[PDB]
Formats: C-alpha cells, structure tokens, sequence
C-alpha cells in the first residue's frame, strides 16, 4: 500500500516502490513508518535509513540531510542531500575529522561560528556511530 | 560389577572410604553423563529424568509435613 | 485404543483349568531352591527381576484391596 | 592436598586475591551483622 | 466477635487496593489508543502488547482480592 | 573421542528402554506398565502420595514443562546443530 | 514466618558462598572462548 | 500450615538444605572439547549473549568482575527455575541466602568506590547541577538510599520469590477444594494456575536478571 | 545531450518535492503584497528564444503584480536575463547571479542560490520562478511554479492533517523545498 | 586431527593466532566483551 | 528550537555543513566524483 | 512386537491376590464402618 | 451491634476503590481526545477502542462496589 | 452508639473515593488542552468529547457519594 | 464521646479526597504548559481552558471538603 | 482521653491528603520540564504558568494540612 | 483479641500499598506500547527495558505484602 | 493507653501521605528523561529545573513525615 | 494490649505509603520507554537519569517503611 520514493539530487534508489517499513533520523528523534502511517513532514539529521523490503530484506543507506513527507495516500517521499550506502565510507576519516571539529569547538569563541562546528561534530559523531 | 555378582563379600570388598564414595559418586555421574547427555543429536530426556528424581527428593524430605494433610484416618 | 485388549488376551487373562500344575511346578522349584538354599547361585540380576514380578503380584493384591473397599483413597469411612 | 589446591585454588587465585578483596571486607561485615543479628534473638 | 469484625475492616482494606489495577488499565489502553492512531499499520502487534500489560496490571489487583478472601473465608 | 550419536532411547522422557527390555521377558510387554500403574494406585491409596495443592501445581508445571518441550524443542535442537555446524564450516574454511 | 527463624540461618549462608563463590566459578572459568581463526 | 514450603528441609535429621544449594551448579557441565554436545553447546551460547549483554557497559575496570556477575545471574537463575518444581525447596525464598548475596556484593563495591575515586565517590553524593539552597537534604537522602539498597536488593528478591509460590500455592489448594464442586469453574481455575506458573517461570529469570544488574549497575557507579 | 540524461532523477526529484504542495493542495495567499520573482536562464547566448520567453513572462508578471500594487522583487539566475531586465527594471531588483550554463548545474549551485536569498532581509510572502520546462529537442515551454512562504504553509487550514508539525520543523521544510525548486529549475532549464 | 575430536588446546596449536591473550587479559573472559 | 537556530544559521546552512561532512569521510575511490557532482560554481552579484 | 505369553505361576498368583485383595478389603470396610461411625458420634 | 457496625465500615471501604476506575476512565478519553486530535481519520476506530478501555476500566471498579454490597447485604 | 459512629466512618470513606473523579477531570481538561493545541480547527469537535468523558469521569466519583447517603442518611 | 470520636475519623477520611484535585490541578496547569509550548499564538484560548479544567478539577476535591464539614459541624 | 485520641486519628488522616499536592508540583515540573525543552526560547510563559500551577497544587494540599490543625489546636 | 483485631486491620492497609505497583505496570507497559508505535525496529531494546521497569515497580507493590504478611503472620 | 495508640495510628495515616512525593519525583524524572531524549542539548539547563521539581516535589511529602513526628515525638 | 493493636494498625498506615514509589518509579522507567523510542543514540545517558529518578522515587517509599518498622519495631 505504500508508495515509497527515496531520491537525491543525481540518484533514484525507489520510486513508487512498495516496501514494508523506512526508518529515518528525523530532527525531532527517530522513527519508523509502515503504511498508513499518520501523515507528517519532517527534515532530517545525519543518520541511517534502513528501508525494509516486503521479502524482509534491509537496505541500509546514510543520509546526511534533506526531507521526508508521508501523505494521505500512503505516499512517501524521502528526498536526502547527499544519500551514501554505508560501505562508501571509512571510519578512520570520520573519527579525524570528529577529533578536529572537537579541537575547532574547544578553541573557537564566536558563536555563529561555533554552532556551524557543533554542527560538523554532530554529524561526524553520528557517521561515528552509524559506521560501527 | 553388580547385576552380575551374587556373593556378600562384594559388600565388603567395596572402599567404604571418603575418596571410594566420592570415585563411587563420580563414576555414576560420568556414566549417567555419557550415556545420556555427552552425546550429539543428544535429547531433552537426558535432564527431564534429573528433574524427575529431584522431585522425588524434594517430596521425600516434604512427606513429613505433607501426612498431616492426609485425607482419609484409616 | 484397542492393542491393549490385543496384548491383554495373551497376558492379561484368568489362568486356564489347564496350567495351574505348571504353576506349581514352578511353586515347587522354587521351594526347593528354598529348601536347599541354593538361591546364592542366582545373580542379583535374575534375583532383582523376580523381586520386581514379586511386587508385581503385590501391586495386584492391592488393587484387589482397593477395588474391594469400593473407594480409591484409603478408606472411605 | 594435591588436585584439589591444583584445580580449586590455582585458578582462582587472580580473583580471591585481588578481585574479591573489598568482597571479602563486605564478607566480614556481614558476618558480624549476621552474629550481631543471632545475638539478640 | 472482634474477629469477624476486623476480618470484614481487613477484607474492605485489601480490597480498596484494585483501584491500582484500574487505573493501569487505563493507561494500558489510552497509550494503545495514542499508539494505533500514530501507526496504524502495528494495529495486531500493538493491541498483543496491550493485553499483555493488561494481563499484568489487573493480576496486580486480583492479588489485592486473593487477601481479601485469604483474611474473609480463609480465615 | 568422538562423541555417540545418540543417547539412551529414554521413554516418556521417565524410564530408559533398559527397563522395559529387562521386563519383557518375564512379564511380557504390558508388565512394566502394570507395575507402573499398580505402584501409583498403591502409592495414592495407602497415603504415600497425599493429595494437596501441590498435587495440582504438580500437573501445572508439568503440563507446562511438557508444552514448552513439545513445541520448542526441535527449534533448540537444530539450533544446537546450526551452531555446531556454522563453527565446523567456519573452522574447514580457515584450513 | 520461617524467614524469621534465625536458628537455621548458617545452613542456608554457608553453601551459598560456596556455590556461588567457588564451584559456580570454576564451572565459569573452564567456559572458554578462543579467539577466531584467520 | 501455609508456609511449610520455606521451613528448612530436613531429612532423616540432616540438613538437605545443603544439598539443594549445591544442586544447580550440578546441570551446568563442562567441556574442554572443541566440538561438543547440545546441551554445553546452548549453555555455552547462553553465557555469552549473558555477559555480552551485562558487562558491555563498564570499563576495564569494571569487567574484571565479569565472572563475578555472570555466575551470580546463573546461580540465582537455575536455583529459581529449580523452585518452581513441584514440592521443592527455594533457597531464594530465604532472607537469610539473599542477604548474604547482597550485603557483601553491594559492600565490596561502595568499599571498592571509597579506596580509589574517594573524592569522586564523596561527589556522586550530590548530582551535578544542583542548586545551593538545597545541599544539605540532598545528601542525607542519598545517604539512606544508599544505606537501604543492599536491603533492597535482598528483599525484593525474597518478597518476590515467596510470594510467587505461596500465591501458586493458594490457587492450587483453590483448584483442589473446587474438584467436589462445579468443573468447568475448576477447569477456569486451573487455567488461571497454569497462566500464573508460566509468569511465575517468567518472574524467576526476570528476577535473576534484575537483581544482577543493580549489582552490575552500582559496580558501574564504582567503577 | 548528456542533461536529458540527468534530468530524470532531477525530474523525480523535483516533482517529488512538490507533490506535497500537490496533495496537501496550498493555494498560496491572494491578499499579500511582498512578492518574489525568480528566472532561471543562462550565462550564454546563440540559445534561440530562451532568455527573451523569461524576460517577457517576468515581465508580463511583474506588470500584473505591481498593477495589484504588489511589491515585487525580482532574482535572476544568468547574466543573459539580467542584462535584459537591469534597464527596464532596476529598482525592482534583489540579487542576481552568474557563472551558469558553462557548468552543468547541481545541488551545491541551488543551495548557494536558497543561501543568498534567505540572508537577504526580505521575507516574501509569495514567490514564483520561471524556467523553461523541457518537453522535447524541438519543444520547450516557459513555465512558472509557485513559492509559499512560511506563513502560508502554516495557517493553511489542509495542513492540520499533518503531524510533528510547528513553525520550526515547518521552516526548515519551506527553505529545504526552496533549495529543491530551484534545483528543479535549474536541471530543466539546462535542456 | 578432524574438528570435532581436537581440543581447544590443539586448536591453539594448530592456529596459535585464536589463543587467548593471558597477559593483557587476565581475567574471565580474558578477551574484550565486544569481541566475544 | 535547535541550537543552530538560536545562533542565526538556516537549515540551508546544517544541511550544506552535513553533506559536506559526509563527502569528506567518503572513500577515496569515491571522493573526487562526489565532490565533483556537488560542486557550486554560482557567484553572486 | 509379539506378545508374550506370562509363565502361568504370575498369572494365577496375580488373579489369586486379586481376588484375596477384593475379600480383604470388603471385609476391612465392614469391619472399619462400625467403628468409624461410633467415633464419629462420640466426637460430638 | 459491632457486626452491622464493621459492615458498614467495610462497605465504606470496598467503596472507596472507585477512584481507580475514575481515574481509568479519565485517562482513556483524555487519550482519545488525543489520539483523534492527531489522526481524525481514524475516529471510529480509536473510538470502539476507547469503549473497550472504558468498558474493562469501570468494569474493575465495579467490581469493588460488588464486595460492598457482599459485605453490606449478601452478609 | 456504634451503629451511628461506624456510620459516620463508613460516610466518610466512600467519600475518599471522589479523587478518582478529581484525577478524572484533569486528564480530560488537560489532554483537551493539549488536543486543541495540536488541531485548533476542530476545537470545538474535540469539546463535545471532552464534556463526554468528563460526564463519565466525575459520574463514577458522584457514585461514591450516593453510597455515603446511602450509608449516612439511608441507613 | 464515641460519636464526636467516630465524627473526627470519618472528616479526616472525607478530607482525603482531595488528592484527586491535586493531581487534576496538576495534569491540567501541566498539558496547558505543553500545549503552550507547542502552539504559543493559541495561548488564549487553551489558558481559558485550562481554568475551566481547573475549575471543575478542585470543585471535585471541594465536595469532599463539604462533607467533612457536614461531618465534623453539621453534625 | 478518646477525644484527643480520635483529634490525633483524623489529624494524621487529613493530613494524608497532602499527597495530591505532592504529585501535582511532580507533573507541574515535569511538564515544565518538557515545554521547555520543545520550545526554549519561550522559558518566560513556561516557567510563569509553572509557578502559578504549583501555586495552585500545594495550595489544595495545604488546605488539608488546615483541617489537621483545624482539627489538632482547633479543636 | 484487639490484638489480633489491629493485625487484620494493619493488614489490610499495608495490602492497599499494592495500587502504586498496579499504577506502575499501566505507564511502563502503556508507555512501551508508544514507544514501540513509534519506533518499532527496537522493539526488542524497548521490550527489555519495559521488563525492567515492571520488575522494580511491582517489586515495590510486593514489598506492601510483605510487611502484610509481616503483621498477619510472622507476628 | 487509648493516647499512646491514637499516636501510633495517627503515625501511619500521616505517612501515608509520602505517596505524593514517590509519585511527584517520578514524573520530574520521567518528564527530565524525555525532554532531554528530545533536546539533548539542554542536558545542563533541564538537569536544573529537575532538581529543582524534585526538590520541592519531596519536600511536601517530607512535611508529612514532620507531622508523623510531630504526633508520635513531639507529643 | 491496645498499644501492640494500634502499633499494627499505624505500621499497615506507614506501608500504605509505597504506592507513592510504585507510580513513581512505573513513570521512570515509561518515560524511558518512550525517550528511547525517540532518540535511541542517547540510550546511555537516558539509562543514567532513569536510575536517578528511580533511586530517588523508591527512596522515598522507603522512608514510608522506616516509619512502619519504627513504629513496629523500635516502639
């Protein structure tokens, strides 16, 4: 029943697919959605997306940020910046640059500037994370 | 062994000691655990026949209270 | 279901007027084993498996007992 | 004396030793609340 | 007697302690309500869940009850 | 040493086929059960095994036991030889 | 209550520890896991 | 009458209390075989999703308890499990075998926290964030708490395992003076009774299990 | 050529993005006067009937909203379109932008332009951008889609069918879909 | 020796890479808990 | 109410600083097309 | 599995007590009713 | 006498175990009120649910009034 | 006398069971609040099934109180 | 006396019923800071409402406090 | 005397009912909490109306701590 | 005997202590029901959890029953 | 004597009253768990207001503890 | 004696006082619940203030208990 639509700026993954469950890294926590879930719209975080296939098959991508939308009709539309399948990444590098934004946060004292490295660091912590 | 002998003597031909009971004890249990539970494709009867007697056990020592509780007088 | 009568006319059946003097032949036997003591031959395990026949028929007897109170649990009264 | 301070105490050595010491303090405490507790009874 | 009439305090005393059971159950079912109107597609996996707390809850009180019957006809 | 295949052959997950088979000869097929039977008609009528609550707690936990056998004992099963299998296979691929 | 009966309390204290602190670990420390193979 | 199920087993004057204490670690064979039976095979399977999941949380330090907690959550487990048999004796049931599990685990940890870390430990005594005007209050309160907590631990053990078999118990005995009666309510019952021993079967591995991770989790506050 | 290639995903992209705006069916408000105009065209020439179709819908547009009295405010995205409406329209003018169609377009290039038109000081209460929808090698269509504001988005009565819903979440959507129209436009006026 | 009559010794004889470090892991399980 | 928020940035601005942090911990074998297909090249005037 | 016929010596001991068990224990009952009935009044 | 009197007292306090189905009820509507705020679609459905709850909540708290009147006439 | 004393008790302890009503009114008013906070449009839909669950809760406390008449005044 | 004496128990058990307004007060004044929290321009009309939960949650409670007193004075 | 002694009964049962303010200042806070967390930036309203729900909450359960007194020195 | 009197009424009240543990299962098997609606892929980490409130909650309701006992029977 | 017993009994009611504060420290928590689940960021600023909740929350049931002592010492 | 009855009856008062810590620490561990289910990559720090907020509401139950044997035991 529910038409799934997982895209990025230069990649199709799904479109009008009919999977089971996507799970997405909402800015305001977490969550799972089947069919007929509650229609909402949300933008996300950096953080996994596990797409479950009706064969109860997992598809696990990452997703740095973008946008989600559940409508009426059952209709998904998970639109991420920049969507990487997890084994494009390293951990090694996610970890230096995790080290550096912390280095940047403990001596940057401006506050735009400082939040834009809070930034950085949340996402590196939660590729850190995702990764293993 | 036993359920082969028929003379008293083999009574008293056993180790009555501390270390002969305790070898006595353990000979049991690795026969017990070898024919029954050290073996693949083993089965659930292998304990099921533990908890058995331990049920027994348990209802030996609980007699004592459990007679009081008799139904009938005789 | 129904082996168990299958198996029962074979063993779980009265005697005939046939057969009791081969009962008392085996009744004879073993009083003579009696008589002479010669029961140290027999090796614990035949004597653990006539022990067991033996509280076998005693099992019987108190069946007979409890099916002559006309009550399962003790006596009734 | 011999299998027995051979497969009893030589492998929990490192844990009666180091490991269990503030176990063997709480160990005592208890005793003596045990017997201080048996005492008044 | 002071016997029976103590058992009948005791016995309305254990028994005031099912207002527990009922309150739970209410949760237990207005949070399965919440939940099935949120994702109503775990509608079967949801309303399993539920009885279950349910089934807990309520037993909590009927415990209450056992009491109330352990100090009235046991005693 | 490798291990048997199979273990004692239990029946009723009670009584080993030692003791039927040590039976059989004398008392024929249906002996064993008969003792079994008049034992437990002697036990519960001479008092032996007084009836109590705990007679039904008996029957409950082992109306239990024997549920959770019957049903969940193939998956523990061949779960143990899954596990046992997988460490065989990964074991003959590091060799 | 039994509980409360503190005359059979050392029977119940003294094979607890040397269950729970002898024989349990030792049964525990012959559980080994080796380390996979390459 | 009723709690003749806790009174100390004896028989032929002994104290067979002793024997049912040293049971449980009797069904947990071992083997230093590569390739063994189902039974170790499970077990050992079952001891390591158990320390997996218990010891993850805590330090180098901490871990070094592992075969600590890992046979504690055994122990009490299959002593439980082994209560729920029929007519059988729980040494759980017993406030005496449960305070001495409590006390000197719960002793050696906050003893173990008050060596090193002292002034850490004197800290944990007062949450970060608290405001001045109430200071004080807040470390008497956690003072008692805890000084209460090894209680705590050894009663919610016991309370929890006597009352389980004591309210089985009752049902049991309901079921029995409902046999002479109407039998569809005695069949009810009895359906009642066996829904309570597959709880009951649940409330001892839940109570191992908590009663192991609090000790893990203070062990943790030390650590 | 190598764009009709990556206008697919682009297109399911795009339209994936609107499809709310679709279902949810906002109307936009017909009673606000900040306006804003977006074309999209290109930095080169010799392209046919390309920049003159946006400069006469832009203008077109323009004419009709300030006869309403609408502030409008316009942004073009190519030098070709703002070399043609700098003279005619100067006062009404926000920011333009240059350096494309030598490049390929891509999401890096609609998040500067979503960038520079947030950090301007001009909360629009409506917006309309106007690129030339591709439909074959030898047709094309200049066609405009709608901009809701946060406002609008927010006090549309169809929108309470919708969840987790607040005037933040709902801003960082509206300036995600920004980003994404733009996006939209700029793969198909590349073709 | 087959897998199944080899004991964890052997093993360890045969593969000494899956012996357990005694030195930087003393105690039980003598290995990290996220590795087991 | 982010943090973010309260310091002035917009969701433009997070998810810039996010693709960007998840470009950079990509694979080299990778790296240089991912960068490449989401690069700005606009310039304001 | 073929049956096996049971020596006659187990059969006629077995049918034997039987019978001696149903004597005995109508017997036992006849004897223990009085009794019990007398006891049941006296208690009272 | 004291037996009507601890009848009385009883009955007063098997009543008071009300409160919990009171409370139950309360939570139930307050989550159906709620949960049909967030998905109006789905009204019917989470409606029969709410009467469920209702329907065992009170259940328990009548339950109590039952003892009551066991306490007060049935004895 | 007694009868008159465990009257007045028994008065008072059906009474206790109006917090449950209490409790009642809190969570419906407070879950309308936050109902009406989420879907201002159907304010008013939400209202009619607040008063519902309100008329519902309170109901169950005003039972209690009948029972103090009923033990106060009846008796 | 046993009736002044009964008097005082059954006002002090009638005045335990006010719990329930307090945890109503409670749920009320706390769903209104969430609610607030949530849609700030829709303040007005949810404090509104939040008076009226209030001002029937406590009414309850008050009942209770009248009874005491139709125990303790009226009588 | 029995006076005294029931004036002590029914103080220790009034004041029971501080329980309700109790929980309430809980939910008070605990919801405050929460607000505060969605929406910070509007820590003015949410900690006001906090204060004015717990200056309501306590105030109710203080009421009962009057009858205490009301009942102790009072009477 | 008074005595035995005050240890069913002792009794009886230290039962009621059970509604905290039966009001303790409702919210941790409720509140897992919409944790689970929510974000269902961790069912299995929420069910645990869920588990382990439950143990305490009860735990504590149990420990009521106790000190029941304590006064009914060990005294 | 009758005074020495009241005391006791008035004891017990007042301590019943610490219900409250077990419920009311709870939910400051519980409500301090989900706003920080929320808005981790404000992990310092909502620990504040947690304590703070609690620290008032206990504080009324501590009250009832005062007049327990104030019954069974002070008088 | 009178002293010993009303001991038992004011140490089953004290005990009714766990149904505090009961709601209290079902809150803790629900709220966890739901906290997790929202934001699982805190399950750490969660867990911290879940064991907080738990060892202080069952904290105060306790109390309850101490009172109880202090009126049972030590008087």
């Amino acid at each position: 029943q529910m038409s799934f639509t997982f895209a990025s700026p230069t990649q199709v993954f799904f479109n009008g697919a009919n999977v089971r469950q996507v799970d997405v890294p909402t800015l305001t926590g977490a969550f799972g959605i089947l069919a007929a879930h509650v229609p909402t719209l949300q933008v996300l975080r950096p953080g996994l997306v596990v797409v479950h296939a009706e064969d109860g098959t997992t598809s696990k991508y990452f997703v740095s940020s973008g946008s989600i939308a559940v409508n009426a009709d059952s209709s998904v539309q998970l639109l991420a910046e920049e969507a990487v399948t997890l084994d494009m990444l390293d951990l090694g590098a996610a970890k230096a640059n995790l080290e550096k934004a912390q280095a940047e946060l403990v001596g940057t004292a401006d506050e735009a500037t400082r939040a834009e490295i809070q930034i950085r660091i949340e996402a590196n912590e939660a590729l850190v994370k995702a990764l293993e | 062994e036993v359920k082969l002998g028929e003379l008293p003597s083999w009574i008293l031909m056993r180790d009555f000691s501390p270390s002969g009971i305790f070898g006595a004890f353990q000979r049991g249990y690795y026969r017990y655990y070898n024919k029954y539970i050290n073996v693949k494709k083993g089965s659930i009867s292998g304990i099921t026949m533990v908890l058995a007697c331990y049920v027994l056990f348990s209802y030996s020592f609980s007699y004592k209270h459990l007679k009081h509780e008799r139904l009938r007088k005789y | 279901l129904a082996t168990f009568w299958y198996y029962a006319k074979v063993e779980l059946v009265p005697p005939t007027p046939a057969e009791i003097p081969r009962a008392i032949q085996s009744l004879k036997k073993i009083v003579n084993s009696a008589q002479t003591g010669s029961f140290k031959q027999l090796t614990v395990k035949e004597a653990v498996l006539n022990g067991l026949v033996a509280t076998e028929v005693l099992m019987w007897f108190y069946v007979g007992e409890i099916i002559g109170k006309r009550g399962i649990i003790g006596y009734d009264v | 004396l011999q299998s027995i301070i051979k497969n009893i105490w030589i492998p929990m050595k490192p844990y009666y030793t180091k490991v269990y010491q503030e176990i063997w303090i709480g160990m005592g405490l208890m005793g003596f609340i045990v017997y201080k507790i048996r005492a008044a009874d | 007697d002071i016997d029976t009439a103590a058992k009948f305090i005791g016995a309305g005393a254990a028994t005031v302690g099912v207002a527990g059971s009922g309150a739970g159950i209410g949760t237990v079912f207005g949070s399965l309500i919440i939940g099935y109107a949120r994702n109503p597609s775990l509608k079967q996996q949801l309303f399993s869940y539920a009885i279950l707390g349910f089934a807990l809850s309520e037993a909590m009180g009927l415990f209450c009850l056992m009491v109330a019957f352990l100090i009235l006809f046991a005693m | 040493p490798p291990l048997p295949e199979y273990g004692g052959k239990v029946r009723y997950g009670l009584i080993p086929e030692e003791f039927f088979q040590f039976l059989y000869p004398k008392t024929g097929v249906t002996g064993p059960y008969v003792l079994g039977t008049g034992l437990i008609l002697y036990a519960l009528s001479k008092e032996i095994y007084v009836i109590s609550a705990e007679t039904f707690t008996a029957l409950s936990v082992l109306g239990v036991m024997v549920y959770g056998i019957k049903k969940y004992g193939p998956f523990v099963a061949d779960f143990a030889d899954k596990l046992n299998e997988q460490k065989l296979a990964q074991l003959e691929e590091a060799k | 209550m039994p509980q409360l009966n503190t005359t059979v309390w050392p029977t119940m204290i003294t094979p607890m520890l040397l269950t729970l602190f002898l024989i349990t670990q030792l049964k525990m420390l012959n559980t080994n896991y080796h380390l996979p193979p390459s | 009458n009723l709690f003749a199920s806790f009174i100390a087993p004896t028989i032929l004057g002994l104290p067979a209390a002793v024997l049912i204490i040293l049971f449980p670690p009797l069904l947990i064979p071992t083997s230093k075989y590569l390739i063994n039976n189902r039974l170790i095979t499970t077990q050992q399977w079952l001891i390591k999703l158990t320390s997996k999941q218990m010891m993850t949380m805590h330090n180098t330090k901490g871990r070094t308890w592992s075969l600590m907690l890992v046979s504690l959550i055994i122990f009490i487990a299959t002593t439980n499990l082994l209560g729920l048999l029929p007519h059988s004796f729980t040494p759980t049931t017993q406030l005496s075998m449960n305070l001495a599990m409590a006390i000197p685990l719960w002793a050696g940890t906050v003893i173990m926290g008050f060596r090193s870390k002292i002034k850490n430990a004197l800290a944990h005594f007062l949450p970060q964030g608290t405001p001045t005007p109430l200071i004080p209050m807040l470390v008497i309160i956690e003072t008692i708490s805890l000084l209460i907590q090894p209680m705590a631990l050894a009663v919610r053990l016991t309370a929890n395992i006597t009352a389980g078999h004591l309210l089985m118990h009752l049902i049991g005995s309901a079921t029995l003076a409902m046999s002479t009666i109407n039998l569809p309510s005695t069949l009810i019952i009895f359906t009642i009774l066996i829904l309570l021993t597959i709880l009951e079967i649940a409330v001892a591995l839940i109570q191992a299990y908590v009663f192991t991770l609090l000790v893990s989790l203070y062990l943790h506050d030390n650590t | 050529a190598r764009a009709e290639r990556e206008l697919k995903p682009a297109r399911i992209y795009g339209l994936g993005s609107l499809a709310l705006y679709e279902k949810a069916d906002i109307k936009g408000p017909e009673d606000k006067k900040k306006h804003l105009l977006i074309g999209v065209s290109s930095d080169r020439g010799l392209c046919g009937a390309i920049h003159s179709s946006i400069a006469k819908q832009m203008k077109s547009e323009v004419a009709t909203l300030t006869a309403a009295g609408k502030e409008v405010m316009l942004v073009g995205i190519g030098d070709k379109i703002r070399g043609i409406l700098y003279r005619t329209h100067s006062d009404q003018f926000l920011v333009a932008f240059k350096e494309v169609g030598r490049k390929p377009p891509t999401f890096g290039d609609a998040s500067v332009i979503a960038l520079e038109l947030l950090n301007s000081g001009y909360e629009f209460d409506e917006g309309s951008i106007i690129f030339n929808k591709f439909r074959s090698v030898i047709s094309y269509k200049t066609e405009e889609k709608p901009i809701f504001s946060l406002n609008t988005v927010a006090s549309a009565d169809s929108m309470s069918i919708y969840d987790d819903i607040d005037a933040d979440v709902l801003q960082n959507y509206q300036e995600y879909n920004l980003a994404n129209i733009i996006y939209y436009s700029l793969k198909e006026s590349t073709t | 020796i087959p897998f199944d009559q080899m004991t964890i010794e052997d093993l360890n004889e045969a593969f000494p890479e899956t012996k357990l470090d005694k030195k930087k892991y003393p105690y039980w399980p003598h290995q990290p808990i996220e590795n087991l | 109410v982010a943090y973010w928020r309260q310091a002035g940035l917009s969701y433009i601005r997070y998810s810039q600083i996010c693709a960007k942090a998840v470009r950079d911990a990509l694979k080299t074998e990778f790296k240089a097309n991912a960068e490449k297909t989401s690069g700005s090249n606009v310039k304001i005037v | 599995v073929p049956p096996v016929q049971v020596s006659p010596l187990i059969k006629l001991g077995r049918y034997s007590a039987l019978f001696l068990g149903v004597a005995y224990g109508a017997t036992r009952y006849n004897y223990l009713k009085p009794r019990a009935e007398e006891e049941r009044r006296i208690a009272a």
